[PDB]
């Protein structure tokens, strides 16, 4: 039962439990293998494990498809560490070693149990007698695509051979399609679900964005009597939050251009919460300074372009400012949630200017413009206003700031638990709202 | 699982006019298409309706004018106001809810197709 993979858990891959239940539940479902399978947990969730366990308790091959040599490589290399009889098939491999593996594949009872395949190899037609054979003795356990995303023109690292993969799963209606990825738009989740022809009901293990410890809110630069003091207040705030330990943590302020990044620094600085500027401007021994000065808390605040900051990541992050909106709502919460990485309550803010959306809004339009000069016309070139809309939409709108980005992410409805301004006071939030409409 | 309980149906003179709802239960996040369906007895179900996300409507040629489909986005809920009534438009109507991404605040989730009860409509 449940028996067998609490044992191939420990036994090969030396594991007394799953990361996350979610982990767990995701993997368990693909074992049972009745329905096809979406997993979209981030980078480091344990995603290879939900097939690569399930492969081996199969009595069968588990195809994995996966879009470039590098990554599959890194796991077969793994793998074989586990002493798993795992093969990629890739253009890396001399004709002898290709041959030899084909053969492997064409016999009754083949040797190999994983099969790596760039998308490139599963849609030659050098393959594709070896794949039919395989299908034909019922020898197909399981067909994970990994990097899923890479079929929607709404994900940005779309991949023309992806499209062949839908074809590939209607063929060996037998066997279960997992799909895996680190991050899906609900428009992107819709076009994996349809360009791979996942069997309905496609069982879903989604890790949710939404983080309790962190405490969004906005203000507006065109209502601030003070904009660099009202900043100074909101750090020293976020700042001490162990009193015993005076000035606890550090923090991070990010900005649109580099001369506001140095500006910031020497304001803040003067104003009394000590910030040094991190930019590409700068040389690397600088960038290395401030950034190790930052790392050792040997300076407590850090201010970052929106185009470069973040060289390594930290835990006692107690703030993220923003002093310009970000290019899109995936950059925001890329750039917030460097904060409170340790799990100690952190504050996020974003400081909303219609200026700033403005002179951002012209700038994106100019270069979709660039591009479809340079390469032409496309679906991806909506996505892009669309992305940095949904922010706007998050400073615009009254309404859970938690929510407001597990509905772009599509998560459900985040438990905010008095967690961002708009939960823990709603009219001060629709108060400075219409006063932004005065001010428009 | 999901429910999709339909409801706003009865016996109504010619002319007049009714208003259908189809309540979606479960965690929903999304329904890719959400449609009307009618069963008339002794004929093939017939096509009514249907609305995807974003609102895009569209309607048989046979009740374009009278009928009208809308989501409460609030509620989860989407109707069929059907006004100028006509003893053709007896039927069962029903929806199919097409692409239904349900998502519990766990990760677990499910992607499915979903088929309501049915609400009984005779026209004098
Ligand atoms: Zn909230």
């Amino acid at each position: 039962p449940e028996r067998r993979v609490r044992s191939t858990l420990k036994k090969v891959f030396g594991f007394d439990s799953f990361k996350t239940p979610l982990q767990e539940s995701a993997t368990m479902a693909v074992v049972k293998g009745n329905k096809d399978v979406f997993v979209c947990m981030p980078t480091g969730a344990g995603k290879s494990l939900c097939y690569q366990l399930p492969a081996l308790l199969a009595k069968g091959i588990t195809i994995v498809v996966s879009p470039l040599i590098a990554l599959i490589q890194d796991q077969v290399d793994h793998l074989l560490t586990l002493k798993v009889r795992v093969s990629s098939l890739n253009s890396k491999l001399s004709a002898q070693e290709r041959k030899e593996l084909l053969a492997d594949l064409e016999r009754e009872k083949p040797q190999t149990k994983i099969l790596y395949i760039t998308p490139e190899m599963a849609a030659s037609s050098s393959f594709q007698p070896t794949l039919n054979s395989l299908v034909s003795r019922h020898l197909l356990s399981y067909l994970v695509v990994d990097e899923a995303h890479c079929v929607s023109q709404w994900g940005h690292d779309f991949r023309p051979d992806y499209l062949r993969l839908g074809a590939l799963r209607s063929r060996l209606g037998h066997a279960p399609c997992v799909a895996l990825t680190a991050t899906a738009t609900p428009q992107v989740q819709e076009d994996v679900f349809a360009a791979l022809h996942l069997k309905k009901p496609v069982a879903i293990f989604k890790t949710p964005c939404f983080r309790a410890n962190l405490f969004y809110d906005v203000q507006f630069k065109e209502l601030i009597s003070d904009p660099y003091g009202n900043l100074k207040d909101f750090c020293l705030k976020a700042l001490g939050q162990e009193a015993d330990k005076g000035l606890s943590g550090c923090g991070i302020v990010y900005c649109r251009t580099r001369e506001a990044c140095e500006q910031l620094a020497i304001e803040l600085s003067c104003r009394g919460v000590n910030a040094k500027a991190y930019h590409a401007g700068l040389k690397a021994s600088e960038r290395t300074l401030v950034q190790n000065d930052w790392m050792e808390e040997k300076v407590p605040v850090i201010v970052a372009t929106i185009s470069f900051g973040m060289g390594v990541d930290k835990a006692n992050v107690r703030f993220v400012a923003h002093w310009n909106i970000a290019k899109s709502m995936a950059g925001y919460y890329q750039e917030s949630g460097r904060a409170g990485r340790d799990g100690k309550p952190s504050w996020c803010r974003l400081y909303y200017s219609r200026n700033d959306r403005d002179q951002v809004s012209f700038l994106i339009r100019k270069e979709v413009a660039k591009l479809q000069e340079k390469r032409g016309n496309k679906a991806s070139d909506k996505a892009t206003i669309m992305a940095f809309d949904a922010l706007v939409t998050f400073c615009e709108e009254l309404g859970c700031r938690h929510a407001a980005i597990a509905k772009y992410f599509g998560d459900a409805l985040p438990a905010c638990a008095k967690g961002c301004d708009h939960c823990q006071n709603p009219t001060a939030v629709r108060r400075r709202l219409e006063a932004l409409e005065r001010s428009s | 699982q999901v429910q999709l309980v339909e409801n706003g149906g009865g016996c109504v003179q010619a002319t007049g006019s009714l208003r259908l709802s189809c309540a979606a239960s479960g965690s929903i996040f999304s329904i890719n298409r959400m449609t009307w369906y009618r069963q008339a007895p002794g004929k093939e179900r017939e096509w009514v309706a249907a609305i995807t996300s974003g609102g895009s409507t569209n309607y048989a040629d046979s009740v374009k004018g009278r009928f009208t489909i809308s989501r409460d986005s609030a509620k989860g809920t989407v109707y069929l106001q059907m006004n100028s009534l006509k003893p053709e438009d007896t039927a069962v109507y029903y929806c199919e809810a097409y692409g239904t991404y349900t998502l519990a605040p766990t990760g677990e989730g499910e992607y499915d197709d979903y088929w309501g009860q049915g609400t009984q409509v005779t026209v004098s």
